[PDB]
RNA sequence: UACCUGGUUGAUCCUGCCAGUAGUCAUAUGCUUGUCUCAAAGAUUAAGCCAUGCAUGUGUAAGUAUGAACAAAUAGACUGUGAAACUGCGAAUGGCUCAUUAAAUCAGUUAUAGUUUGUUUGAUGGUUACUCGGAUAACCGUAGUAAUUCUAGAGCUAAUACGUGCACCCCGAAAGGGAUGCAUUUAUUAGAUAGCGAUGAUUCAUGAUAACUCGACGGAUCGCACGGCCGCCGGCGACGCAUCAUUCAAAUUUCUGCCCUAUCAACUUUCGAUGGUAGGAUAGUGGCCUACCAUGGUGGUGACGGGUGACGGAGAAUUAGGGUUCGAUUCCGGAGAGGGAGCCUGAGAAACGGCUA
RNA sequence: UGUUACUUUGAAGAAAUUAGAGUGCUCAAAGCAAGCCUACGCUCUGUAUACAUUAGCAUGGGAUAACAUUAUAGGAU
RNA sequence: UCCGCCGGCACCUUAUGAGAAAUCAAAGUUUUUGGGUUCCGGGGGGAGUAUGGUCGCAAGGCUGAAACUUAAAGGAAUUGAC
RNA sequence: CCCGUCGCUCCUACCGAUUGAAUGAUCCGGUGAAAUGUUCGGAUCGCGGUCGCGAGAAGUCCAUUGAACCUUAUCAUUUAGAGGAAGGAGAAGUCGUAACAAGGUUUCCGUAGGUGAACCUGCGGAAGGAUCAUUG
């Protein structure tokens, strides 16, 4: 099957390597997961070397995404893949891979923001909410996309390895870099 | 090979076992355990080749299966159990108790012990690090793990372990001026005072050891085992006391022995 | 800027969108640029501590450790991107004739942007994990030719 | 034993080879052969083809007995021994061979801060439950086929088989609630200085926090012994699950080193050649693979190609010294099982006394 | 702190084989045994040591030799 | 014309040298063997032939074997015979 | 003493029409087993309240790995071949006499032409010459 050996490769000088042994099981590869966005979740258990387990996600619809500046992590639905630095063909196929830029539902984060800052984007409770509002700052670019209900996010996990699609909300200059790529 | 080798050819066995080359095609394959296969002495060798209690491979199994042999205070029934340096072997029926120490020629010697001295052993600390839940622990070169060690204990130190309470009674810091024994290499079995420590970043650390007679020899840090603080070891040493004699000196003693004996 | 690839390049573990300021914090914390000392008596170039380049293979600001053999040689080729060919010259002893013959070996090595190198310059390379099909070394110091 | 002798001329001194001389853990063959010790032996040509038999099975007081089994006894669940069968483990070692293979194998020397590792050893696993459910083997009895440890249907019944299941932070009218074992995945944060661990060197060990997973995890198991408290409590073992360290190992890997050939001088790169970025895959590093980008990489210090009646080494023969030749074969490493390829099971195999083409 | 070769010493480095110490298998090729006295045994019995190209690692030496360097000193202090 | 110095083509005598000798003031300073460096030979034939490559208009040049065959071929010198 | 052609026998190699032949390997291409992943499929079984839930075979779809077979092409090794032609060996063949004496035209080297054959001749060169020698 798929092999990761260097025997089939040419030498650094360019000369060929004559085969001297058969393929080994300890240097094998496997078919790519090609995880897609779909409500029909499907993750298949794979038995790997040492009796360990790998989780290969074929279809995913929700992920655990973290808002770094606010230090809050919430489970949210994955809506669409918008950018992929490796191959643009992975965007129109809606493939979930690490470092892919996707849009996630903003509703879970809006609820926390209202519950935390008392703002939309009980005597002791109001005492602390106003206290936390003094040091409240929200990026204009980040706030602009809360109205549409979608947040640009980057996948930080490997769905074909761990079976999950987790990531973080884009912000700062990283958000500026990617939104410029999408401005056409 | 497609996996693990279960056989040891007799000529491939460690030389310090002193196995006759024509005794057979195979040697006892040391089982996994606290000590490495190349730095151990399987119980079959001890009971049959060293102590002569057993005359054959079969008789060793009979002795061990009766639960008549203990290593480090615990009964062992594995014929190829890897007993190693500083291990205490006890045989209650014979009232005997031995400690595995290298003689000056680099071979394991069954040093008879008194009952009082057979209640502890010395171990070399491999490393100290935090475990799960932030609990510090240290592991030794004999496969033992001790939790909540004394904060002063560091790597390469020696700890006195009580075989009854299974706790660290005392420890010796690794420093110049202590008496140490060489546990590997050419100088295996030699005892001297650690005189210097030469560190080389990214490479092995060299240690210079001076014998009681002024002979100085070097070795790697991994082959050193501190025996006591200052100049007195905490364990009983064999007659040689780690003093390596030249072949000329050894021949001189043999000649004198024949004249007297 | 250093952002020239299709993806956004950044150091892992360095959070650039923190409300608090990184003033008074160690490298790699509070958004401060991350750098480290490789040991073995080698100095961290000022261009790596105060630079803005992103190189995960950099020995000082990347995710590669130096361990193994430290070698020296002369820069033979500097045409690849962040990779050079180091020529090592040595004498091979011919036993029968009790004489020597000149031999050489070309060792590919990764060079971080903090180093400036030209053909003929003397370089020191430290071993690291495989970085490519042929690269197993990282440039640690560059001495300009004629210096 | 640091050695030479015959042969060119009518005769001489040379060059020079031919021949002789001696050895070979060197093969064959001829003739001959009483005794003792020791001892190689279908490698060379055919890694050519194979009749037959055998070379891997396995039972402890301690997983599962209702043999319509045996033995010894005599209203009891069982508790003397035990075939068969299920379950568990092993069969990846060993043995054989040298076909392919020329910086490859391999040797010395490194690295894993780049990974996996049944087992051994040490340590570590939170503040219907007086014990759950449904199957199946042996057995039993209807069979099919020329036929195979080829095979169908029915009736029974077990488990350490299989499937289940008691088992500080945030919100907040400070009540109450959420989360709260271990593991998994992501993000934020601490990991100082010269309370606060280690390295030549790591945002490392490890801690806290926000969530996440449709988690083979966190004992529905067995032997022996009987005691101590007034139903309670309790001993010494066996087996098993998980984590770290250790041991047994592997994989990949650093530097240097290999015979003849130039009547082999250029080779590599569309379809990976050299490198970069982002991914995918893998136990994990890596053009290992994909997309995109750059134009590199090697070479008279012999690349590339060709030859080998080439597995490499430890070593063997002969050796004043240097050297020459040999190394299929019992030790180590690698490789293969008629030729390829693919794969299941498993801690470990691209296995062949396993499967598929 | 210019970089090397060279040389010295040391560490590491499989066994078997080779050299070699001890030992009267009757000798020998070998083997790794044995020996001592006569008790309920002893000699802690012995099973040394050297060699091991080249490359790599670490100390001492600096003659010989290679490369690098020098005056608008980017000099030393 | 006389004396001398440096450089060049040579010659004459001589052995303390070298060499198988002829002979050589280098062809010497070599078993008391080593200043540096290039090319090149390994018994006689087959053979500078066959083949491939390369250069040339051609003639040919450069590079360059094997099968097989043979106990000598050859160098210097001596005495004869011619 | 000795050279070559021609004639006779044998041995080794070369050239050679036969789009020679056989054998092996490799490249590209075509076709393509099996397996694996994916898609669809839902025989059948079980569990709940004649509808749900779970498991799931045959088969199918796409992709991957990829044996195998079949072309052309290249390379390697072996080999047939009318005829042409080289070398060597083979007691005592034919024709001359070219080399050895100044060998009876001194020999030899390079090159060019010619002749049955050795060889001859032209041009330049060498002494390995048959001259170390004419201040006559
Ligand atoms: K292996
Ligand atoms: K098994
Ligand atoms: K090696
Ligand atoms: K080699
Ligand atoms: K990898
Ligand atoms: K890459
Ligand atoms: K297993
Ligand atoms: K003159
Ligand atoms: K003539
Ligand atoms: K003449
Ligand atoms: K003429
Ligand atoms: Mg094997
Ligand atoms: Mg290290
Ligand atoms: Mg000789
Ligand atoms: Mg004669
Ligand atoms: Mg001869
Ligand atoms: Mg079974
Ligand atoms: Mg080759
Ligand atoms: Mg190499
Ligand atoms: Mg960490
Ligand atoms: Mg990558
Ligand atoms: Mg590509
Ligand atoms: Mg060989
Ligand atoms: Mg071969
Ligand atoms: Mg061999
Ligand atoms: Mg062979
Ligand atoms: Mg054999
Ligand atoms: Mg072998
Ligand atoms: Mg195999
Ligand atoms: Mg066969
Ligand atoms: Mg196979
Ligand atoms: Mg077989
Ligand atoms: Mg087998
Ligand atoms: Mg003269
Ligand atoms: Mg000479
Ligand atoms: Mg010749
Ligand atoms: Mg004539
Ligand atoms: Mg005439
Ligand atoms: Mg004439």
């Amino acid at each position: 099957g798929i092999s990761r050996d260097s025997m089939h490769k040419r030498r650094a000088t360019g000369g060929k390597k004559k085969s001297w042994r058969k393929k080994r099981k300890y240097e094998l590869g496997r078919q790519p997961a090609n995880t897609k966005i779909s409500s029909n979740k499907t993750v298949r258990r794979i038995r790997v070397r040492g009796g360990n387990v790998k989780w290969r996600a074929l279809r995913l619809d929700t992920g655990n995404f973290s808002w770094g500046s606010e230090a809050v992590t919430r489970k949210t639905r994955i809506l669409d893949v918008v950018y992929n630095a490796s191959n643009n063909e992975l965007v129109r196929t809606q493939t979930l891979v690490k470092s892919a830029i996707v849009q996630v539902d903003a509703a879970p984060f809006k609820q926390w923001y209202l519950q935390h800052y008392g703002i939309d984007i009980s005597n002791h409770v109001v005492r602390k909410i106003e206290n936390r509002q003094a040091d409240r700052k929200l990026d204009s670019h980040l706030e602009e996309q809360f109205a549409s209900g979608r947040l640009l996010a980057c996948i930080s996990s490997r769905p074909g390895q761990c079976g999950r699609a987790d990531g973080y909300i884009l912000e700062g200059k990283e958000l500026e870099f990617y939104m410029k790529k999408l401005q056409k | 090979a497609r996996g693990l080798k279960k056989h040891l050819k007799r000529l491939n066995a460690p030389k310090h076992w002193m196995l006759d080359k024509l005794g057979g095609a195979f040697a006892p394959k040391p089982s996994s355990g606290p000590h490495k296969s190349r730095e151990c002495l399987p119980l079959v060798i001890i009971l049959r080749n060293r102590l002569k209690y057993a005359l054959t491979y079969r008789e060793v199994i009979s002795i061990l299966m009766q639960r008549q042999v203990m290593v480090d205070g615990k009964v062992r029934t594995d014929k190829t159990y890897p007993a190693g340096f500083m291990d205490v072997v006890t045989i209650p029926k014979t009232n005997e108790s031995f400690r595995l120490l290298y003689d000056t020629k680099g071979r394991f010697r069954l040093h008879s012990l008194r009952d009082e001295e057979a209640k502890f052993k010395l171990c070399k600390v491999r490393s100290v690090q935090f475990g799960q839940k932030g609990i510090p622990y240290l592991n030794t070169y004999d496969g033992r793990t001790i939790r909540y060690p004394d904060p002063l204990i560091k790597a390469n130190d020696t700890i006195k372990l009580d075989l009854d309470s299974n706790k660290i009674v005392d420890f010796i810091k690794f420093d110049v001026g202590n008496v140490v024994m060489v546990t590997g290499g050419r100088n295996r079995g030699r005892v001297g005072i650690l005189k210097n420590r030469e560190k080389h970043k990214g490479s092995f650390e060299t240690v210079h050891i001076q014998d009681s007679q002024g002979h100085e020899f070097a070795t790697r840090l991994g082959n050193v085992f501190t025996l006591g603080k200052g100049s007195k070891p905490w364990v009983s040493l064999p007659k040689g006391k780690g003093i390596k004699l030249s072949i000329i000196e050894e021949a001189r003693k043999r000649m004198a022995a024949q004249s007297a004996t | 800027a250093e952002q020239t690839e299709k993806a956004f390049l950044k150091q892992p573990g360095v959070f650039l969108s923190s409300k608090k300021t990184g003033k008074g914090k160690r490298p790699g914390k509070g958004g401060n640029r991350y750098f480290k000392s490789i040991g073995l008596g080698f100095k961290t170039p000022r261009e790596a501590t105060e630079g803005t380049y992103i190189d995960k293979k950099c020995p000082f600001t990347g995710n590669v450790s130096i361990r193994g053999r430290i070698l020296a040689g002369t820069c033979h080729s500097a045409k690849m991107n962040r990779t050079i060919i180091v020529r090592r010259n040595y004498l091979h002893y011919v036993k029968k004739y009790q004489r020597y013959e000149k031999r050489h070996s070309n060792i590919p090595a990764h060079i971080s942007p903090c180093f400036r190198v030209k053909e003929g310059d003397h370089v020191t390379i430290g071993q690291c994990r495989p970085l490519s099909k042929t690269v197993r070394f990282n440039v640690l110091k560059v001495i300009p030719a004629g210096s």
